[PDB]
RNA sequence: CUUUAAAUCCUUUAACGAGGAUCCAUUGGAGGGCAAGUCUGGUGCCAGCAGCCGCGGUAAUUCCAGCUCCAAUAGCGUAUA
């Protein structure tokens, strides 16, 4: 509804192994692996695909640690996209919802 | 009791002394394995140097995470696992810092929603989690 | 926002009030002949469900 | 080695139940009747009462014609009779477990004064008590749980040093005295 | 508000025949009107809620849940009871067990400890009830224990006057209906209990029934 | 002054020594177990509380602060045999 940008402890990662046990993989934008947490409000109410746009919390003490906070779909990540706030080698390979 | 004859003794004292090392309590209080697994050493606080900062997750009833320390003791050289209670009294410890690790209340047991976590700090760099909570002392510069 | 989970967010972001300037509350035998004469001897025969000290509803 | 006695011991027990209605009900009607400062203090009369009737009940388990029984039961009995919590009419092994807390909290010093007839009310007796104005048998007394005989009920008077029976006159009288003079001077 | 005897009995009470319920005891006839009790025992009859208990019944629709209510009645020089009753509505089953409460009280009896002076204050002797998996035993108690009970039975056994008395309980105490019944069946068991007091041979006095049935023909139908 | 090898401590005793008698009593709680607010403001499954049930999802009786109340009282709470 509202284009919300990253902050001081958050930024944006792509997620490349979906797991279980309420957790996934995802590959943030500095260049480092973490193991991100799914969020109380992230299990259940929205469903967190490979491969999407995702709002990722910095942790300030460990540095392998995560938890994802929103999911952008279509047009807001494409939008994101066009401001600027990612190296351009990274793709987005039409991230949507399918037929 | 089974044997009421007037001349059985020996027999009830031994079936009762099976049955007694045939137990829980007294099985762990009795062998010098639980006492020997137990990190603490049959002490009831110890100290340790603070290597790393962890932040252990909740049980499913419930959605938080919990703020943990690991603790490495002096006395035995064994590596804990010790929950720093209050809110934001994490900021009050730093790395290779001293604490003054104790129980955390069901005498080697996890208690609540915090899994594999039995200990508990009470003090840090040689004051109290308390007092610096309580804004009474402060951490010395 | 900031983070999700930071550490002290909720006591750090608290509102902050000073304590008023009150008079002395009385300690030792006085106290207990207070909580006995309010308790004894300033009740009202009432019937019903009996009113807690602290009952505000 | 050194000489010393090591010999103590406590002279109250808690009770069993930290949160209840109806004792604590009873505790505080206690103390604010009798005047008292803490739980303390009725708990050590209940465990002097429980081991006195303790001490009564072992004994009358006991059979008759046995000669320490009727000797340190006669002890007993001279010994509550004397404190002032026991009649001569009622001179009995049973009759021990028939008291109550209200006849050993009505021998302290404190109620004593309140129902001798020299103190307002039995919060000025503790304070009359405590700032050392009464004396009992020309021996003045600076604490309340003074617990009296039957034979020295009689001699309670106030103190020879003390305004309130004849003598020299407190802080607060000269002070005035001496401010007075001062503005009349 | 008035009284409408339905039973003989009750309007032989009503008549000023029966002095009190003491020969109603005696030749064990049943009360089943609960104010002949509260004709004999006025003001002297307290009480106090032990503990609404809530039930449901499962159906296509949800639960359907009840409030069960438990009283203890009784006068503090004798006779107690104890009554059970579940509605839709909390006062209704209040209510209804005062009424049945009232509707069935049974005297208790109070013996010595040693020597036979004074009134009666304890157990005389040691009773045993059971109900459920609980069981519940009265021991007597030399003068000025008090009741060494959990709170239900204590309050039951002051309620029964009784003032001093050793327990020792077994089982699911828990659950507090199966206590209440199981202690009231304990105390119950006071006057089956024969002891050497009473071996001399009874007689048999006439029944009311006999006795006042002339009052009775004239009286009613 | 007494005590003491000589002192100190206690007791005795003259001169001073309390009105908000500032000469100012703390420690743990307030859903049940277990005595005691369906109070106010703030965060909003976050922070955290919780020995056990469980409490927090943008109207919290349980979090963080103020008021009020409750248990013991120069004492109270916590961890281990």
């Amino acid at each position: 509804r509202e284009l919300v940008f990253k902050e001081d402890g958050q930024e944006y990662a792509q997620v490349i192994k979906m797991l279980g046990n309420g957790r996934l993989e995802a590959m943030c934008f500095d260049g480092v692996k973490r193991l991100c947490h799914i969020r109380g409000k992230l299990r259940k109410k929205v469903w967190i695909n490979t491969s999407d746009i995702i709002l990722v919390g910095l942790r300030d003490y460990q540095d392998n640690k995560a938890d994802v906070i929103l999911k952008y779909n279509a047009d807001e990540a494409r939008s994101l996209k066009a401001y600027g706030e990612l190296p351009e080698h990274a793709k987005i390979n039409e991230t949507d919802t399918f037929g | 009791g089974k044997c009421r004859g007037l001349r059985t003794a020996r027999k009830l004292r031994s079936h009762r002394r099976d049955q007694k090392w045939h137990d829980k309590q007294y099985k762990k209080a009795h062998l010098g394995t639980a006492l020997k697994a137990n990190p603490f050493g049959g002490a009831s606080h110890a100290k340790g140097i603070v290597l790393e900062k962890v932040g252990v997750e909740a049980k499913q009833p419930n959605s938080a995470i919990r703020k943990c320390v690991r603790v490495q003791l002096i006395k035995n050289g064994k590596k804990i696992t010790a929950f720093v209670p209050n809110d934001g009294c994490l900021n009050f410890i730093e790395e290779n810092d001293e604490v003054l690790v104790a129980g955390f209340g069901r005498k080697g047991h996890a208690v609540g929603d915090i899994p594999g976590v039995r200990f508990k700090v009470v003090k840090v760099a040689n004051v109290s989690l308390l007092a610096l909570y309580k804004g009474k002392k402060e951490r010395p510069r | 926002h900031g983070s999700l989970a930071r550490v002290g967010k909720v006591r750090g972001q608290t509102l902050k009030v000073a304590k008023q300037e009150k008079k002395k509350k009385r300690t030792g035998r006085a106290k207990r002949r207070m909580q006995y004469n309010r308790r004894f001897v300033n009740v009202v025969p009432t019937f019903g469900k009996k009113k807690g000290p602290n009952a505000n509803s | 080695p050194v000489a010393r006695s090591w010999v103590c011991r406590k002279t109250y027990v808690t009770p069993r139940r930290p949160f209840e209605k109806s004792r604590l009900d009873q505790e505080l009607k206690l103390i604010g009747e009798y005047g008292l400062r803490n739980k303390r203090e009725v708990w050590r009369v209940k465990f002097t009462l429980a081991k006195i009737r303790k001490a009564a009940r072992e004994l009358l388990t006991l059979d008759e014609k046995d000669p320490r029984r009727l000797f340190e039961g006669n002890a007993l009995l001279r010994r509550l009779v004397r404190i002032g919590v026991l009649d001569e009419g009622k001179m009995k092994l049973d009759y021990i477990l028939g008291l109550k807390i209200e006849d050993f909290l009505e021998r302290r010093l404190q109620t004593q004064v309140f129902k001798l007839g020299l103190a307002k009310s039995i919060h000025h007796a503790r304070v009359l008590i405590r700032q050392r104005h009464i004396r009992v048998r020309k021996q003045v007394v600076n604490i309340p749980s003074f617990i009296v005989r039957l034979d020295s009920q009689k001699h309670i008077d106030f103190s020879l040093r003390s305004p309130y029976g004849g003598g020299r006159p407190g802080r607060v009288k000269r002070k005035n005295a001496k401010k007075g003079q001062g503005g009349a001077g | 508000k008035e009284w409408l005897p339905v039973t003989k009995l009750g309007r032989l009470v009503k008549d000023m025949k029966i002095k009190s319920l003491e020969e109603i005891y005696l030749f064990s006839l049943p009360i089943k009107e609960s104010e002949i009790i509260d004709f004999f025992l006025g003001a002297s009859l307290k009480d106090e809620v032990l503990k609404i208990m809530p039930v449901q019944k499962q159906t296509r629709a949800g639960q359907r849940t009840r409030f069960k209510a438990f009283v203890a009645i009784g006068d503090y020089n004798g006779h107690v009871g104890l009554g059970v009753k579940c509605s839709k509505e909390v006062a209704t089953a209040i209510r209804g067990a005062i009424i049945l409460a009232k509707l069935s009280i049974v005297p208790v009896r109070r013996g010595y400890w040693g020597n036979k002076i004074g009134k009666p204050h304890t157990v005389p002797c040691k009773v045993t009830g059971r109900c459920g998996s609980v069981l519940v035993r009265l021991i007597p108690a030399p003068r000025g224990t008090g009741i060494v009970s959990a709170p239900v039975p204590k309050k039951l056994l002051m309620m029964a006057g009784i003032d001093d008395c050793y327990t020792s309980a077994r089982g699911c105490t828990a659950t507090l209906g199966n206590f209440a019944k199981a202690t009231f069946d304990a105390i119950s068991k006071t006057y089956s209990y024969l002891t050497p007091d009473l071996w001399k041979e009874t007689v048999f006095t006439k029944s009311p029934y006999q006795e006042f049935t002339d009052h009775l023909v004239k009286t009613h139908t």
